[PDB]
């Protein structure tokens, strides 16, 4: 993985010494070649995970997420120099450095072999995101955002650390391959119940589960766009990925304690969706939609069914792409209006036809229009849940319904109407954002064409 | 902005845990909780007492 | 107001100076060059060439090997009359049953 | 052809020969002839061109052989080397069995389409075959969970063997 | 223009303790 | 763990015996990373003094990395010796106490009764 | 009612208020030497045999 | 651009607070009916009774004709609820 | 043309390519440390080619 | 292996071509409506022939041209079925379109974006084809929601019309409710029957598809504007008249009953589903016709007549009259 | 708007049409593979057991 790690690390000196004008160009292009190199990592052996070294390995679950992060890295670079144009060169270089360190930590996380190293980099993603959210944020509760986000993450992270070190003392090693091959049945002891809770609740905090999901409507809504997309697209996937890794040594106990959280998500995905309907801000609506989709992924994880795992992975990838695109579109409109209430600027479909389209298939993919990978990922989870329990369907059946409502509602109330007369700053569509939504959208349908890649390790 | 701040910021600072407020919280946030848990658990155990007793269809259910 | 503060700068649109602005930066030449580099690398060698790559990997999950061994053992077992698959994935004789 | 009647049974292709005794001649005839003349013949000759080009240089490839390795039942408790061998062997056996049931499903769907409305009458021969394939696939590989492994399959198999042994012992004195 | 702390934001913790009570007094 | 081991002589980095171990390679990734800390310390030193952090004081940065590598080598040799001592005391105690280290009559999974949990 | 009221009150705000309230009672000591040494005194026999740390 | 006074505050108690919230919401003391203080929020916000955006004048020169909304006029807590697209509060002949 | 300025401007670019080459070099110099089972797994345990004295590099 | 399969596929690829030309900008935007008219008429000419050799012999083949997924038991593949339903629906469908959008090219003559409108009729007809020529329930679902969001966009063609957007959203909500039963049916077939193509499902002889049949009934009720989920068609009437003459006229309102008669081999098993279809169809006929009795307009009146027609349509499917119903969809 | 879409199509087809002609050339000039048993001793290279010439080459280079 050092064919991807070493270039990512060496990307830091390039930006840190590039001229006052070349930082954006150089970072964008070289991150694009980094994504190209990581495109190779989609090469997967039939059943054996690709073990590059002792400390680094990859399989059909880590590789798609890694490719997602590496391909994403140019996208924040393209979305940031709009709101980062009027800044000192050193400050811009550090913003870029925060982004590269974030991507590097995500790569080491996804390619980590020992659970402790996975925890180290997984949590270590907090710091660059914290700096991005706090310093470069524009709204008020950004300072409150950082506190909420850090403390919510850590409150689950530390018990996970205690559980992992206890596992190391008892089992012998935290290596994934060992704990899977040398896996042993888990007894229904209450100490084992608390161990399962410690191993689960950190990822479920970052999932998020309903109830303890307040860090997203107070974090993604406030972060700069680059931070917002890197949060929603991948950082949410950290908990799902960790759960998929950890349920190997968390059975057969899970089912007995699967009952509270599963429905907590199942019911929660309704409320969040309902919360999406009666929203006032675009970014908050997208954040709550992300919460609902991630709750569906939670249900997929706790079913522990092959089909559930494949649908889960597909939903993570598709949701990352769709949420990043929706946040980018919201930023474009907000910057054009310097406000975020989704009533101030409506009826812009005529003014910006390409934005009107980009919003149209962004909503369609968010609404999971078949045969997009969003729809197949959702439907696989629906079928797995129905096999696990029939009634789930109606709740599932409710979700996209309400989702569809808001999935079109903002499009009705932001572009499908009459323009506001007193505003005039809406200029011609700068081709930067249009191109950015292109690099968002075309890979989505490309993966729709061949979903065997994002299908996960169960395929 | 007055509307947005009222429906986004003032809600908690102006919130007082009146008996009615706590009642509504109990009825909505945690009320249907036991309802859904009960119905789902009932289906799960009712079906479970159908597989291990053999009283269910399994002929072509090799995918789950 | 006890705080010497400059007035909030106006929201400066890129089109007023060079109409050909691509919304990247002030200077038209480097703005245009960033256009060329993105529209090259994002689409040409990553989106298009990368799509040829992902559409044309080598054997994935050995599914073709799975089929080309599958019909082989169907030929064998169906020809000799043996059931085309065994209810046990492991031979019961070599498995020592407890008690 | 590219598939044996042993691996993909095909009912014998029999077509009737109608006699258009009516003075009105059927139009679908003329459609077949024109379609053969200005579509089938050019695609065939272009195919001959590219097929002789293919036969000019035909590089070769073979099947990937897989030497058998000791099974998990023979594999010792917590011996990572033989455990890995048996796990990969069992994973590829699971893949081959998945393709077995896929082949049977394709064959029996083909049967249904050949027999048409009489599918119920003329597919039971392969219907029972797919039935037993799926029924034994359920007790061979299903219910193993997302983290299915050779050890879990062996455990399920063992549980089934104790169940059947106990049932046969108690039933038959 | 992102919110940069102003005078009233600065005074929220600039003195004695930032959790003032009657015990803080003066 | 080892501060009370017999034969230890206080206040000396490597107790002579450690030369029987393979010295850490000069290429060693731990060593070069400790050299990287030397480079970084130079960068803060120039930054802390309002200097051209990359080009200012090449000698100062060069001294920083050289000093870190030297103490890096001796620390690595000291680090490896203790871990070697840990293994030495381990296996020697293992052999000296056969009764407290039983051997296991190895048997295969075909005879282990591993219960199976139906995943429903 | 749920998100911005009950969900804030159930976990983040309650813990924040607890820490806020009782960090005040911890850190509002009058600073007098007499009471500090009196507390040291009380801790002496509390650790001595009141908890029976000796035995 | 907008200081504290426009930002909605706590529930008004004295009639002076009622008047203060009245000109905070660019409206007279009579039109200002503070939301019923019950711990649910709002407080200082003025209650616009029920009517949706379909009961306004379709011929008036509304500054926001999409929802027939006038500049700076106070808007309902459920304004998104009671909008032309969503549910209506207009009378029905039956 | 001022080619010295050309190199001073374009020497930002080389860092990631040389890092890629170094990374490839290193993870190539990460398998020779794990030759403990070359042609030793029973599945691939074949004979040693007369002209090719190893199974994999 | 004779031309049947080949030209039956050309009968959809040739009409897929115009959207590719429209997005490639090679098309002449001036006479592009004539371009779609001529493409559709040529499609109709290519479509009579499949009817021709279906009439001479009765040829009914199924093509698994491309294999998409293989989830270790479900070899998902892009497949099509040529049978009496699809084989004879294609020609009448393309003929109806070739008529009504030329009527549009006259009537629709003042909208500046006429090009996108004529594109839109095409996209609707494309999703209609892979809906009606479906071989697995996934293709049927793809068409099911493609026609859904396509009618969504077309109803709100005058997107400045707030009532048009409200009508489009109300139309969308109803078949979102409907497709819950669709998803339930696919889940049941994939779990209990382990099948997602029509062949394997009907072949499996699943004579107890109680919940699947209820789900299909709900999906058809949502798509065909049956009771409880009828009034979205009168709302959809807000769109252009040619939109009403292609989508809402008799094409996507019969998509639900098309799904019904496609699943008729399994429909006969559970008589309660027959009875429930009788209820839904009869009461829809009464209610919509009664509304049209006293209504004062031209468009919504024919809408209520339409919904009455769909009621009495799958009433006959209630008495297991599949081919009679599929003959009546043509009238 | 149109400059954006022109740039997209130009820079897509710029390398789209060379690969588009190339895959057809290697499909109809280079050829396709066929299956047989091992030639009793021939050791297969890692890219041997493959269908498409592009697949064989791409396995030959980075695999
Ligand atoms: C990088 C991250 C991790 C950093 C860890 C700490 C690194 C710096 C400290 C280690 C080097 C300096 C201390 C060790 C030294 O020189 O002598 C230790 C000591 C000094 O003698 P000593 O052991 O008699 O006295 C110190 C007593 N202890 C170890 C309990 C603190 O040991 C020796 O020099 C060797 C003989 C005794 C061995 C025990
Ligand atoms: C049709 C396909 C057209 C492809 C056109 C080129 C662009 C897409 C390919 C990008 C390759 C990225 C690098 C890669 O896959 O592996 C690194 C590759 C291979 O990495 P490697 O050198 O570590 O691979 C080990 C095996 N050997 C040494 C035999 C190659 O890098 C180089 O080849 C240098
Ligand atoms: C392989 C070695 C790579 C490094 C050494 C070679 C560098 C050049 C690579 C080929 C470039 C081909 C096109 C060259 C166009 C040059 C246009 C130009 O002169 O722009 C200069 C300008 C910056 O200002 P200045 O340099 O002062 O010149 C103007 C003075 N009035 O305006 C500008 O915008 C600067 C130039 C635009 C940026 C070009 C892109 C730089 C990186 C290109 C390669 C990326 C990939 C690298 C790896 C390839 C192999 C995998
Ligand atoms: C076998 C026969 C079965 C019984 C058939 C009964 C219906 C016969 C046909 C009635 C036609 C009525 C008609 O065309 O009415 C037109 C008229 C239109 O409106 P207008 O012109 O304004 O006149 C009304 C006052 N303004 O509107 C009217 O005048 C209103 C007439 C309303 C008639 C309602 C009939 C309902 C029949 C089904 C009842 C089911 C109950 C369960």
């Amino acid at each position: 993985m050092l064919k991807i790690i070493i270039p990512t690390t060496m990307l830091l000196p390039m930006t840190w010494m590039s001229k006052h004008n070349m930082i954006w160009i150089n970072a964008t292009v070289h991150s694009l070649l980094i994504s190209l190199i990581s495109l190779s990592l989609l090469n997967q052996l039939g059943e054996n995970s690709l073990n590059f070294s002792l400390t680094f390995f990859s399989d059909s679950l880590s590789a798609p997420l890694l490719v997602l992060t590496t391909w994403l890295l140019p996208l924040m670079l393209m979305a940031s120099q709009s709101h980062l144009s009027k800044e000192t060169t050193t400050r811009k270089k550090l913003y870029i450095t925060m982004l590269i360190l974030l991507q590097l930590f995500l790569i080491m996380t996804f390619t980590a072999t020992e659970l402790i190293l996975f925890y180290i980099l997984f949590e270590a993603t907090l710091v660059p995101t914290l700096i991005i959210i706090t310093r470069w944020g524009n709204q008020t509760e950004r300072l409150n955002a950082g506190l909420y986000f850090l403390f919510y993450t850590l409150a689950g992270s530390l018990p996970l650390l205690v559980a992992l070190v206890y596992i190391q003392n008892t089992t012998g090693s935290l290596n994934f391959l060992i704990i899977h091959y040398w896996s042993h049945p888990l007894s229904n002891s209450w100490s084992n119940i608390f161990m399962w809770l410690a191993c689960i609740m950190a990822f479920m905090v970052k999932m998020p589960l309903y109830g303890l999901h307040l860090w997203l409507p107070k974090a993604h809504v406030e972060a700069p766009i680059a931070g917002s997309m890197v949060l929603a697209a991948v950082l949410l996937k950290l908990g799902g990925y960790g759960m998929m890794r950890i349920t190997t040594i968390l059975n057969p106990l899970t089912n007995y304690m699967a009952y509270p959280f599963l429905m907590l998500s199942m019911w929660g995905m309704i409320m969040t969706s309902s919360i999406c309907l009666r929203q006032t801000d675009l970014k908050s609506l997208i954040a709550y939609s992300s919460v609902s989709h991630m709750a569906l992924v939670i249900v997929a994880i706790m079913i522990q069914t092959p089909w559930s795992f494949m649908g889960a992975t597909a939903l993570m990838i598709a949701h990352g792409l769709t949420s990043s695109m929706l946040f980018c579109l919201a930023n474009t409109n907000y910057e054009r209006v310097h406000s975020r209430t989704m009533i101030l600027a409506r009826g812009l479909q005529t003014l910006l036809p390409l934005m009107a389209t980009w919003w149209l298939m962004a909503s369609l993919t968010n609404l999971a229009l078949p045969p997009s990978i969003n729809l197949i990922g959702e439907l696989f989870i629906i079928t797995a849940s129905f096999s696990w329990s029939n009634i789930t369907i109606i709740l599932m059946g409710m979700n996209m319904m309400i989702t569809a409502l808001y999935s079109l509602y903002m499009l009705i109330t932001t572009q499908r109407g009459k323009y506001t007369h007193h505003i005039n700053n809406i200029k011609a569509s700068f081709t930067r954002e249009n191109a950015l939504m292109a690099l968002h959208i075309l890979p989505l349908l490309l993966l729709t064409l061949n979903p065997k890649m994002i299908l996960g390790p169960l395929y | 902005i007055r509307w947005t701040y009222a429906r986004s910021a003032n809600i908690y600072p102006n919130f007082r845990p009146t008996p009615k407020t706590s009642l509504l919280g109990a009825l909505f946030g945690i009320g249907p909780l036991f309802f859904w848990y009960y119905v789902f658990k009932t289906d799960r155990d009712k079906k479970e007492k159908l597989i291990q007793e053999g009283k269910l269809d399994q002929t072509f259910n090799i995918s789950y | 107001i006890r705080l010497q503060e400059d007035p909030d700068p106006e929201d400066e649109n890129l089109y007023e100076k060079n109409p050909d602005s691509h919304g990247y930066d002030k200077d038209p030449i480097v703005d245009l060059w960033n256009m060329r580099v993105v529209f090259f690398f994002g689409f040409s060698i990553v989106l298009v060439l990368g799509s040829t790559f992902v559409a044309y990997l080598p054997d994935y999950r050995m599914q073709e090997w799975a089929r080309r061994e599958a019909e082989r053992l169907v030929k064998y077992r169906e020809a000799n009359g043996l059931p085309l698959m065994e209810s046990n994935c492991f031979d019961p004789n070599k498995i020592q049953l407890p008690e | 052809d590219s598939w044996d009647k042993d691996v993909y049974p095909e009912p014998p292709r029999r077509t009737p020969a109608p006699a258009p005794q009516t003075s009105l001649p059927n139009p679908v005839t003329y459609l077949t002839k024109i379609f053969d003349l200005l579509v089938d013949r050019p695609v065939t000759l272009a195919r001959e061109f590219i097929e002789q080009q293919h036969a000019k240089n035909r590089y070769y490839y073979y099947h990937r052989e897989f030497r058998r390795v000791p099974d998990i039942t023979e594999c010792e408790e917590k011996d990572i080397l033989c455990m890995f061998e048996a796990e990969m062997q069992w994973r590829r056996d699971y893949k081959v069995d998945q393709e077995i049931v896929n082949i049977i499903q394709e064959r029996l769907k083909a049967c249904q389409q050949r027999e048409g409305e009489s599918y119920r009458q003329n597919c039971a021969k392969e219907l029972e075959q797919f039935t037993q394939v799926s029924k034994a696939f359920q007790d061979r590989y299903s219910d193993l969970g997302a983290h299915y492994s050779a050890r879990k399959c062996l455990a399920k198999q063992k549980q089934r063997m104790l169940a059947e042994r106990k049932a046969a012992k108690e039933a038959a004195a | 223009r992102q919110w940069q702390p102003d005078v009233e934001w600065a005074e929220q913790f600039g003195g004695a303790v930032m959790y003032p009570t009657k015990e803080t007094a003066h | 763990m080892m501060s009370g081991r017999p034969g230890r002589v206080p206040l000396q980095f490597l107790p002579n015996e450690a030369r029987s171990l393979p010295p850490p390679k000069l290429t060693d990734p731990r060593l070069v990373y400790m050299g990287f800390l030397g480079y970084c310390s130079g960068l803060i030193d120039n930054a802390i003094r309002r200097r051209p952090v990359v080009s200012a004081g090449l000698h100062r940065q060069l001294l920083y990395v050289t000093s870190f590598v030297f103490f890096g080598y001796y620390l690595l040799k000291r680090q490896d010796y203790m871990y070697a001592l840990r293994d030495h005391d381990m296996f020697a105690y293992v052999k000296s106490h056969p009764e407290d280290f039983p051997e296991k009559d190895k048997k295969t999974y075909g005879e282990i009764l591993e219960e199976f949990h139906p995943v429903r | 009612l749920l998100d911005l009221i009950w969900l804030e009150t159930i976990l983040p705000k309650t813990t924040s208020f607890i820490q806020m309230k009782m960090s005040i009672m911890v850190s509002n000591q009058k600073g007098l030497i007499k009471l500090y040494f009196l507390s040291f005194l009380i801790t002496i026999m509390i650790s001595m045999t009141l908890f029976n740390y000796h035995e | 651009h907008v200081t504290k006074d426009m930002f909605p505050g706590p529930y008004p108690k004295t009639p002076e607070e009622r008047a203060a919230a009245a000109k905070k919401y660019n409206m007279r003391v009579e039109d200002y009916e503070p939301y019923p203080d019950d711990g649910m929020g709002y407080g200082d916000y003025p209650k616009l009774p029920d009517r949706s955006q379909q009961e306004r004048d379709p011929w008036y020169d509304w500054d926001h004709p999409d929802l027939r909304l006038n500049w700076g006029e106070p808007i309902h807590w459920d304004l998104d609820m009671y909008i032309r697209n969503r549910v209506d509060t207009s009378p029905t002949p039956v | 043309m001022n080619v010295l300025q050309i190199v001073r401007d374009h020497w930002v670019h080389i860092l990631v390519p040389v890092g890629f080459v170094f990374g490839c070099y290193l993870d190539r110099r990460s398998d020779e440390k794990l030759t403990a089972f070359r042609n030793k797994s029973l599945l691939f345990k074949r004979e040693l080619r007369p002209n090719e004295e190893v199974t994999w590099k | 292996m004779n031309p049947f399969a080949s030209l039956t596929l050309t009968t959809l690829i040739i009409l897929t071509i115009p959207i590719m030309m429209s997005n490639s900008n090679i098309y002449k935007t001036n006479l592009y409506p004539n371009y779609v008219k001529t493409t559709v008429s040529y499609a109709f000419t290519l479509s009579l022939v499949p009817l021709l050799m279906f009439m001479h012999t009765g040829q009914e083949m199924i093509i698994s041209n491309w294999h998409w997924m293989t989830l270790q038991t479900v070899e998902l593949s892009l497949s099509f079925k040529m049978d009496y339903f699809s084989v004879m629906f294609i020609p009448v469908a393309l003929f109806v379109t070739w008529s009504i959008m030329e009527f549009s090219m006259w009537y629709m003559h003042s909208d500046p974006f006429i090009n996108r409108f004529f594109k839109y009729l095409v996209l609707f007809l494309i999703t209609m084809m892979i809906l009606v020529t479906a071989n697995n329930l996934f293709q049927l679902f793809i068409g099911w929601e493609g026609v859904g969001i396509m009618s969504f966009l077309l109803i709100g063609w005058w997107h400045g019309r707030t009532d048009a957007n409200t009508a489009a959203l109300q139309a969308i909500l109803y078949n979102r409710i409907g497709d819950i039963g669709f998803v339930l049916s696919m889940a049941w077939f994939l779990t209990h029957s382990n099948a997602w193509d029509l062949q394997q499902i009907f072949m499996l002889n699943n004579e107890c598809p109680n919940m699947p049949l209820i789900g299909l009934l709900l999906a058809a009720a949502g798509k065909s504007a049956q009771f409880g989920l009828h009034p979205w068609l009168p709302s959809a009437m807000e769109g252009p008249t040619p939109v009403s003459a292609l989508l809402h006229s008799s094409t996507m309102v019969v998509a639900g009953v098309f799904l019904l008669i496609r699943f008729y081999p399994l429909m006969e098993t559970n008589k309660l589903v027959q009875t429930m279809t009788l209820c839904l169809g009869a009461i829809t006929t009464l209610f919509t016709a009664l509304c049209a009795i006293t209504q004062n307009d031209i468009k919504k009146i024919v809408a209520f007549s339409t919904s009455s027609q769909l009621g009495l349509m799958m009433v006959t499917i209630g008495i297991n009259q599949p081919h009679l119903a599929f003959l009546h969809i043509c009238m | 708007d149109r400059r954006f879409l022109k740039l997209m199509r130009f820079y897509i087809l710029l390398t789209g049409i060379p690969v588009a002609i190339g895959i057809t050339l290697v499909n109809v000039f280079i050829g396709e593979a066929e299956l047989a048993d091992i030639p009793e001793g021939y050791v297969p290279e890692h890219w041997e057991y493959f269908k498409h010439p592009i697949s064989r080459w791409i396995a030959r280079t980075f695999y």
